[PDB]
């Protein structure tokens, strides 16, 4: 009973820090994808200003 | 007046020469003479977006441009998009430029009002943060909203979005002079003819005497050119602040939604071939939001209110639609499946309800100190759902039996009888007003309804409303 | 109040005095009216610079003279600039008159008051960009600005002459900083400025409200632009207010103006700038943006003595969505701004009024300006707080019945108890350093943490009222002396009795 | 396919036939529609019609946007 | 930046001097001509610098170098926009330096003051020749310590440092003594901080280091290595921190 016991403790704590882990990818995954999407539609009017 | 000439055309946007000096300012309405597929002559109207110069001006064109050949007659009007404003607006559905589509016959009432037009002035705008009071005990309690204020939406489909429009429509329209501009821009047809006739067979549109209505209407279609769902929130907000101004109504407005306003922008901005902003929304994307949302305001004449829809890019606020709709909203109504599966309607979710509203000095200590004990209640036992109401049962504590039991009856009690679900589903329809929504939240709370049955407070409008229920369940009970 | 006599005399005034001047202006012809652009063929000897004036009133700017049109920007919608009118270079080159009539009365960017009070009688004019002082003109800044919150006037404090950025996500309190900055200086001969680029108009007539309700007016301008106006006037009223400030920082004042906000200013250059066709730097913003914030920035200082001992303070907010501070304007401008006061949305929807993080908040010159009383008393309340924010993560599993960990969580559970604060109801310096030595000392570890918010407020209207000799002592020495510990331990524990029993 | 009608109009094909196409599968779909007559159509797929569309703005120098595809 | 070239210059050239050149910071020295060259109408490069950006860097740093008339040595900052390491300017700033001390956001953030990312900072002179056997293999060393605590990084984060091995919480746990080892209070910053100043050697830091990996130094506490100086900083304060019960 005490390992059942500290194995439901460190799978909450690995439960708050995988929600955790998962805030901050969602966070930099929303950069990277308008940093991707900005650089295509730049380099897409660059171009079509350069012709 | 100033009679001129096609040039060039490229799709919706289109060049109008004109006489040397006199020259239309920029967005000023241009009618271009056309024809049909037959020839019939039909009418397409512009709006001059940039004066190109050597006699020539840019238009984007509000109606398709199939029936447009160069060297058209072009007749501007010299003032912006006109449109009528006053009863005949009540009641029917428009179109982009005001000419109605719900063919019973045409409009009446010739005074009228351009489409753009200023901000009230800095000393007109009230500094009274009032409330906006509502039949639902819900957005009383949880969500207050603001007079004038800006109050979006974000529940999907079958979690009632339309019946909680009816019902703000209903109680502004009961409880006070209200008027309701629902202006639909990316209304996909069929959904906003489902949404007409839902209008008319719940009563809120009269159609033996049109114009007593509670509603007017106006349809941004999605197979409109770019720049009819642009104006088409312009629209409904001009026949808005009529009502404001003149008749001194509390008037409610409907944008549903502004990510098509959004995105229409983007698309007459990136056919008019300037350089997109960082996502690729429009480069004036802040100004365009900015125009249309600081003329919904509260002045000392009257009170324009906006709950306007938002659609979130895959849920992403970073993105500048949502991040821009948000600088200029005050409140916020996620609408839940959650609570639409487990069947008590309106189906919005209080934990995840925002107010700036929800402040002690300005709703007073008692309502703030009862909409905290009651998001304490719920945070409680959204957590033990997962504790008791799966595993644990281990006569979990009085203290948290005490806490379960009673949100069981705030979650039973959130609910309320709509008018307008009478005819849907049989629940005839009550309004509970602010101060009685408190006193029954703070009674179920304070300890003093806790032995009548958890379901004396489901679907029941006041707190002696449902004492009255567990009385007469009990008068079954014993039978 | 009665009129008719005396009009019949102001109407003959403005006949009398008059020079009938005789002048050769610049005039162009107007062409293009697009994108808050109009190139004028005219204007041959047009200063880079000139208030072009329009026919139909909009006041222009001439930026882009190349050699057959040149092309001006418009101060405002030009909507009504019909085409082929004329134009009139104005001679001036974008100046402001100033005067001490602001004080009080709001205004536009181009100086134009909305109050409907009433005109600004300015004889003085003062340029938008006036030349930063540079290294001689300067003078390290010990004078303090207090905010009258007690954790930035307590471990993030702000000098006379030093920026604080107000950096914050959306809803975060940022506004609250800045109007209880504002109304802590009802006494201080700090001439504040709150210029507020691009908001709601809402906020702003009920920010106007509250500084006219707190006594307030009497020593502040509210420069404003809301979001229905164009991109240009946004873009140009912040240096407005900078020149406002200047006004008043050359002649040996201190001041403090707030923008609000420098990301909002960024927005209207990004779109000035792609609708003038320039090819845009990181993720669109135009590559000239740093220098769009620095040129304004870098005016905010403290004057020397050989150049008066005015000062200016700079409070600008950058607003951050998805909290990043890696995001491009709030990076550049922390590479501009001394330090940076971050207001955590996590702590703000926790409830921590205001929500100030206390780790990641910078002053560069906040020791030095920070008092000697402040000092003394704020040293072991930001050790303890530092090791509370520490002893937080983690404080379940390993240290959970030590009697250290127990104490220090009822003393960094209390810590931040007494930092949070009502919106609108600052404490004054002697009022911050009791409250802080209380929780230095420790003389509320064993109350309720439910009741120390009111134990505090007793505790500041007894040494108010029954102590008439704290406030003397701590505004004399500037020390925390030991005669006013002893005297405010005697209040301390008279109020402890009233309180306990 | 004793009632099925099949248009289609191949890769091979110019950008024109291929922007084209799915308007001719509805006019046929509406014509047999507006004589009383349930009816039912496909359309596969809309992401080669809008490459072709897209296409054809490039080419005549209409102003690309957001991932190449023009405003319309 | 070429105003102060030619003023070193001039120094270096004629007066045979070792000159030093501070420079501060020359990432506002590439947007300035990023600024100037979108108005001189040239095309707009990657994504928003000129297209001549290396030859711009070029012109300033091939004049910096050594000759035997003299010496310069050119300490300079060079910001990294938005806290990104491979945007163009400073990805062609990396290649004229002959040494780089990148400065983390997560060390500055936790508190190890400087945050110096350890082994993302490089130079071309830890080579055996110059430094020696002993140093150079120390330096290896520790190197090799501090990535295998990153790369367990991650499980440690989502997990924790239970499920590890104990020949692996040997290297987490000198790693973590060493991550705080490598702070050291600066005699400009103890004006904010509170601790003054510590100058520390270069035979005395290998030394210290050598007692951390040993394992001589591995029973007393992590934070007790935490802003000191000398090793006998660290040890006095691991026996100072135990009398203050
Ligand atoms: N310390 C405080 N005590 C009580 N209320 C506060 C405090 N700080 C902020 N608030 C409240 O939080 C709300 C938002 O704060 P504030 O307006 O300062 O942030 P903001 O960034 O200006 O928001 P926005 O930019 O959207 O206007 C306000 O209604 C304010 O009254
Ligand atoms: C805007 C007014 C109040 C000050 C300007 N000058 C400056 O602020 C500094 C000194 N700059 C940018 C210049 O030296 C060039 N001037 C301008 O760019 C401008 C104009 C400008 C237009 C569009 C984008 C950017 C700048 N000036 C005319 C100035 O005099
Ligand atoms: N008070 C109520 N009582 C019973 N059912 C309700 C109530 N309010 C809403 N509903 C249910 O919600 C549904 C409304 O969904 P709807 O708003 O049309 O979705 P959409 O957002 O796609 O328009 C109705 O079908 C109705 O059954």
């Amino acid at each position: 009973a005490s390992e059942l016991a500290a194995r439901m403790t460190a799978m909450s704590n690995a439960t708050d820090n995988a929600n955790e882990l998962k805030k901050t990818l969602s966070i930099n995954y929303n950069r990277a994808r308008q940093a991707k999407i900005t650089g295509e539609i730049l380099e897409i009017v660059a171009g079509a200003n350069a012709c | 007046k100033n009679l001129g000439r096609i040039a060039q055309i490229i799709g919706p946007v289109l060049d109008v020469a004109f006489p040397p000096g006199k020259m239309p300012n920029i967005y000023n309405a241009l009618i271009v003479k056309g024809r049909d597929t037959a020839g019939q002559p039909m009418n397409v109207t512009c709006e001059v977006q940039q004066l190109l110069g050597n006699n020539r001006v840019r238009a984007v064109a509000m109606s398709a441009t199939d029936g447009l050949t160069r060297g058209m007659e072009v007749i501007d009007t010299g003032a912006p998009l006109s449109v009528p404003v006053g009863g005949a607006t009540l009641g029917r559905i428009f179109n982009v430029l005001g000419e109605p589509v719900d063919n019973l016959g045409p409009v009446d009432t010739r005074t009228t009002s351009p489409i753009h037009r200023s901000a009230p002035a800095f000393t007109q705008l009230d500094t009274k943060l009032s409330i906006f009071e509502t039949g639902i005990k819900v957005v009383d309690l949880l969500a207050p909203y603001r007079r004038g204020g800006k109050i979006g939406l974000f529940g999907g489909a079958g979690v009632g979005k339309t019946v909680l429009i009816m019902e703000l429509i209903n109680n502004i329209a009961k409880a006070h002079g209200g008027v309701s501009v629902f202006g639909g821009v990316g209304e996909r047809t069929r959904e906003g003819n489902d949404l007409y006739m839902e209008m008319k067979e719940s009563g809120v549109i009269n159609e033996q005497n049109i114009a007593e209505s509670k509603v007017a209407l106006v349809y941004g279609q999605m197979n409109e050119p770019p720049g009819a769902r642009m104006r088409v929130g312009l629209t409904a907000l001009t026949m808005a602040e009529y009502f404001r101004d003149v008749n001194e109504q509390d008037v409610l407005l409907f944008i549903d939604n502004i990510f098509r306003f959004v995105q229409a922008g983007s698309e007459v901005s990136a056919l008019l071939g300037r350089m997109p902003s960082a996502v690729g929304y429009q480069p004036t994307l802040s100004t365009e939001m900015g125009s249309l949302q600081e003329r919904i305001t509260s002045t000392k004449e009257g009170s324009i209110t906006s709950i306007q829809a938002v659609y979130v890019p895959a849920d992403d606020l970073t993105d500048p639609a949502p991040a821009t709709t948000f600088a200029h909203l005050d409140a916020t109504t996620v609408l839940s499946r959650g609570l639409a599966a487990k069947g008590i309607y309106p189906a919005v979710d209080p934990l995840d309800s925002t107010s700036t509203m929800l402040q002690p000095r300005i709703v007073g200590e008692e309502h703030y100190e009862i909409a905290q004990r009651v998001k304490e209640t719920l945070q409680r036992y959204k957590e033990l759902q997962d504790i008791i109401a799966i595993l644990g049962l281990d006569e979990l504590s009085e203290e948290d039996r005490l806490t379960v039991a009673r949100a069981r009856k705030i979650e039973r009690f959130l609910s309320q009888p709509f008018f307008v679900a009478e005819v849907f589903t049989g629940s005839p329809g009550k309004y509970v007003g602010l101060a009685e929504t408190i006193r029954g939240f703070q009674l179920i709370l304070s300890g003093e309804l806790d032995s009548l049955p958890e379901q004396a407070f489901y679907l029941v409008g006041n707190i002696d409303e449902a004492t009255a229920k567990a009385m007469n369940l009990e008068m079954e009970s014993k039978l | 109040t009665i009129r008719a006599d005396e009009i019949s005399k102001i109407i003959r005034e403005r006949i009398e005095g008059y020079n009938r001047e005789v002048k050769v202006v610049n005039t162009g012809t107007v062409l293009q009216v697009g994108d808050g652009i109009a190139r004028i063929h005219g204007l041959d000897e047009v200063m880079a610079g000139e208030l072009v004036e329009f026919e139909e009133g909009t006041i222009g700017i001439a930026l882009n003279l190349e050699s057959n049109n040149v092309g001006v920007v418009l101060m405002g919608d030009g909507l009504m600039i019909q085409e082929g009118s004329s134009v009139k270079a104005t001679g001036r080159i974008a100046q402001i008159p100033v005067s001490e009539a602001y004080l009080g009365r709001v205004i536009n960017a181009l100086a134009k008051p909305i109050d409907g009070r009433g005109e600004i009688t300015a004889s003085e004019s003062r340029l938008i960009e006036s030349p930063a002082p540079g290294i001689m003109s300067r003078r390290s800044v010990y004078e303090p600005l207090q905010t009258g919150l007690i954790a930035i006037d307590a471990m993030i404090p702000v000098g006379r002459g030093q920026r604080e950025l107000i950096i914050g996500d959306r809803q975060t309190g940022k506004t609250a900083v800045a109007t209880d900055t504002i109304l802590n200086q009802q006494g201080q001969n700090v001439i504040c400025v709150y210029v507020a680029i691009g908001q709601k108009a809402s906020s702003v007539a009920q920010v106007v409200t509250n500084f006219q309700e707190r006594g307030a007016m009497e020593y502040t301008i509210v420069v404003a632009e809301t979001a229905d106006s164009p991109a240009t006037l946004q873009y140009l009223a912040p240096y407005t207010g900078a020149a406002l400030a200047e006004y008043f920082m050359y002649r040996e004042r201190h001041t403090l103006i707030i923008y609000d906000d420098l990301s909002k200013q960024a927005q209207a250059y990004r779109q000035m700038s792609l609708l003038l066709r320039r090819p845009p730097g990181r993720e669109a913003y135009p590559g000239d943006v740093f220098y769009l914030h620095s040129r304004l920035l870098e005016r905010a200082a403290k004057l020397s003595s050989l150049l008066g001992e005015g000062s200016m303070t700079a409070l600008p907010i950058v607003e951050t969505q998805a909290g990043d501070v890696s995001a491009y304007i709030p990076t550049n401008v922390i590479s501009i701004t001394d330090g940076q006061i971050f207001l955590s949305a996590d702590l703000f929807n926790a409830g921590i009024r205001p929500a100030i993080n206390v780790g990641i908040s910078v002053s560069r010159v906040g020791s030095a300006a920070q008092i000697k009383a402040m000092k003394k008393v704020a040293g072991k309340l930001k050790l303890e707080l530092a090791q509370f924010a520490e002893l937080e993560a983690f404080a379940q599993f390993a240290s959970d019945l030590d009697k250290a960990t127990q104490n220090q969580l009822a003393r960094g559970q209390r810590l931040r108890e007494l930092l949070k604060q009502p919106q609108s109801a600052p404490l004054t310096v002697e009022e911050q350093v009791m409250t802080i030595y209380t929780g230095t000392n420790g003389y509320l570890d064993s109350l309720e943490l439910d009741q120390v918010r009111k134990y505090l407020v007793e505790l500041r209207t007894y040494v108010k009222t029954n102590k008439p000799e704290f406030q003397e002592i701590i505004s004399s020495t500037k020390t925390f002396t030991e005669e006013a510990e002893a005297l405010l331990k005697e209040a301390i524990q008279e109020q402890m009795e009233r309180f306990l029993l």
